[PDB]
């Protein structure tokens, strides 16, 4: 009891609750959290 | 027809060449900092969706910012805030 | 009162302006090299 579970497919995700498919969603549609160490690196720029 | 005026002092090239030197240099290596630490980041990726599937907790937790409880619904992430508790009101039962 | 004396040669300025510059620079992306790969070790203690 309880299932609903997200499935990615193609290039969004399928959404199905308590085994029976409810619909799809676009990636945007989901607040996205992220693994990444961001690195902010300018470049020394152009003098004369 | 005209002359032309010649400056007594070099030094603008010789800073504008060691400049450039140091500028290209500095420039292309930071350029290949930054590229390898983008490949990184997308290289891991992997490890994190792979530590995700061991404990939710801790990888929501790291991630959010916040300290949450979370599980997977599939492919995504279901979360929900914790709520603090003081230090002093915890007794460990002995056995 | 008193009179200035001028040098004749600015190359002091110019430089300490493209060492400074560079410095000023070199240091910002180092340090933000540096915070990177912390953040990098404290998120793969995970």
């Amino acid at each position: 009891v309880g299932h609903r579970r997200y499935f990615t497919f193609g290039g969004g995700y399928v959404y199905f609750e308590e085994y029976a498919y409810s619909h799809q969603l676009s990636r945007a549609d989901i607040t996205t959290v992220s693994t990444f160490i961001d690195l902010n690196i300018t470049m020394l720029e152009d003098h004369e | 027809v005209e002359r032309i005026k010649t400056t007594s002092s070099i030094e603008f090239a010789r800073l504008q060449f060691t400049y450039n030197h140091i500028q290209r240099h500095v420039n292309d290596m930071l350029g290949r900092v930054a590229i390898a630490w983008c490949e990184l980041q997308n290289h891991e990726l992997t490890l994190w969706n792979e530590a995700r599937k061991l404990n939710p907790n801790a990888i929501a937790s790291v991630t959010v910012g916040r300290r949450v409880s979370a599980r997977m619904l599939g492919d995504v992430m279901a979360v929900s805030t914790c709520v603090p508790v003081a230090a002093d009101n915890v007794i460990v039962q002995n056995s």
